């Protein structure tokens, strides 16, 4: 009953999601919850809501300081319980609109994105990866590890004439709020020049 | 309660992470220049006697800010860092006045990230 | 009364006020810090036009409350109380150095005496229509990924960090702009 949770911060509000779910999704989740006990502010303890194979909470209880309990039980019998801290398991918002444009007067490509968690009220310092390669075929992906929300990539780095995927993702870097990397964001496509 | 035990970098980070952000959404809509600063502190652990003072014990006007998520947090930060905060706790329990609490409040957690910076709390040579 | 302070590098309070009702007059200046419960008056005023408009005070690096009043002779015309570090400037960044690697460089400066600062770097090439930025603790700012083949202008400053000293403060001036291709210095950009 191995399991996994990350939260999110400020989703829908001044709300944070808590997500966890089973490492082996061939369980039969049947009649197990998920309990997280401690670090709340008006509450001992939660319970999870269950969308098919994940089980997820919305709230405004969570305190961002101190370790939670979290359970999963069958009835009152606890099957496994796992201390940890909603702070230490931020999954980063992917990344979105993300937009291309080629400079001929730069020789370069214009990368731009826009990162939600700017417009959050914690966690305002994120590491961006940006990931680039030719559409046809296969190859390996160009990494760029950024801290901004803009790139460049110079003309002379791609094949001319040719067509190319790129897509980003974010990880919290922050001395606090720690975590895991976002989904990629949607693919984008570009072509090059000669 | 004395806080000279506590693990102050732990407390500025919390501060930093989240209070700080809790404490300026309580304030919306207020001008900074607004409230006049009364409230000073010295060294930490005078700071958080103060900011203990300030966040819990009822004064007259703003009767609770003890219910408020900074306030919630805060007392989370000192129950957590503060060895013998929690066995200490006393087991029973917006208005224009406490706003200019908590701008009082946002001083004291702001002089906590400055305790090298020198006042006129001096005389201290030694050999 | 409209009031203006500036607190220079942690090193002199400068208080400034202007009032049309009171200039067949010179108000005067009177401060205290926290505690030290009677008012002085200001020994080094400014003037303007030939009537008080600001008062200088040595503050020696010190980080308190400083209570002051402006007065029409006894009456009080104006009264506040203001942490004089929540309108720190601080100085302009000295000794500003670049080091260059490959499509990249490293800009260091001689750190301020204080603490909780952003020592601040914006640059730009002729291709960019906006500066671009990259701020640390301390005055040792790398920017990888730039292009060697390019020209770039750039220029420092030093800002306070809104959650130790608030969010009225000045940064301070930029220093020299400084122009750079292929990693030697260069007149215009
Ligand atoms: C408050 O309650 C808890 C549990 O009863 C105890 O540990 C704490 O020390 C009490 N406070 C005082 C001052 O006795
Ligand atoms: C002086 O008054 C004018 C408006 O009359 C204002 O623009 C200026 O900033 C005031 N000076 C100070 C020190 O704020
Ligand atoms: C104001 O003070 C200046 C000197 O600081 C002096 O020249 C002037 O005569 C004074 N004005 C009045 C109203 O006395």
């Amino acid at each position: 009953h191995s399991f996994w949770c990350h939260s999110q911060l400020e989703v829908d509000g001044s709300q944070h999601l808590l997500t966890c779910a089973f490492n082996d999704s061939d369980i039969n989740t049947a009649n197990l919850e998920f309990q997280i006990c401690g670090a709340l502010l008006r509450v001992k303890c939660l319970t999870l809501n269950k969308l098919q194979d994940i089980y997820f909470i919305k709230t405004s209880e969570f305190l961002l300081i101190g370790s939670s309990n979290i359970c999963v039980k069958l009835g009152q019998k606890n099957l496994t319980c796992k201390n940890m801290a909603i702070n230490t398991i931020v999954k980063a918002e992917a990344p979105s609109d993300l937009k291309v444009v080629y400079r001929k007067e730069a020789n370069d490509f214009l990368v731009t994105f826009n990162a939600p968690h700017l417009k959050k009220k914690y966690l305002k310092k994120v590491k961006h990866d940006v990931a680039y390669r030719p559409a046809r075929g296969e190859s390996n992906w160009t990494h760029v590890s950024l801290f901004h929300t803009r790139t460049t990539i110079p003309q002379r780095k791609l094949r001319p004439k040719a067509m190319y995927e790129i897509k980003v993702r974010s990880i919290p870097h922050n001395d606090y709020f720690k975590g895991f990397w976002s989904e990629w964001s949607p693919s984008s496509t570009f072509e090059t020049p000669e | 309660y004395d806080f000279t035990n506590c693990d102050f970098e732990k407390i500025k980070a919390a501060y930093l992470s989240t209070i700080s952000k809790d404490l300026i959404t309580y304030m919306s809509g207020t001008k900074s220049t607004e409230f006049q600063n009364t409230v000073s502190c010295s060294n930490r652990p005078h700071c958080l006697t103060e900011i203990q003072s300030l966040t819990f014990n009822p004064t007259a006007g703003c009767a609770s800010l003890a219910k408020e998520m900074f306030a919630m947090k805060t007392k989370a930060a000192l129950a957590i860092w503060c060895p013998g905060y929690s066995e200490t706790q006393i087991n029973a329990t917006t208005t224009n006045k406490c706003l200019e609490q908590v701008s009082q409040l946002q001083g004291l957690w702001r002089r906590f990230n400055r305790p090298l910076l020198k006042q006129q709390g001096t005389k201290h040579h030694h050999h | 009364v409209q009031i203006q302070i500036i607190y220079f590098n942690l090193e002199t309070v400068q208080v400034t006020w202007n009032a049309s009702k009171y200039s067949r007059t010179n108000l005067t200046f009177h401060y205290r810090f926290n505690g030290d419960e009677a008012y002085d008056q200001c020994t080094n005023y400014l003037l303007q036009e030939g009537h008080t408009s600001g008062c200088l005070l040595d503050a020696e690096q010190r980080d308190d409350i400083l209570y002051f009043s402006i007065r029409n002779g006894t009456h009080p015309v104006f009264t506040a109380s203001r942490w004089m570090v929540y309108y720190l400037k601080p100085s302009s960044p000295k000794h500003v150095r670049f080091s260059w690697h490959q499509d990249a460089v490293t800009v260091t400066c001689s750190d301020l005496s204080y603490g909780d600062l952003l020592y601040e770097v914006q640059y730009r090439s002729p291709f960019d229509t906006e500066w671009q930025s990259k701020q640390e603790n301390t005055c040792n700012v790398t920017i990888e990924g730039l292009d060697a083949e390019k020209c770039y202008s750039f220029w420092v400053r030093v800002k306070a960090m809104e959650d130790v000293y608030g969010p009225d403060t000045y940064p301070s001036d930029w220093s020299e702009v400084t122009c750079w291709q292929r990693g030697e210095i260069r007149d215009a950009c």
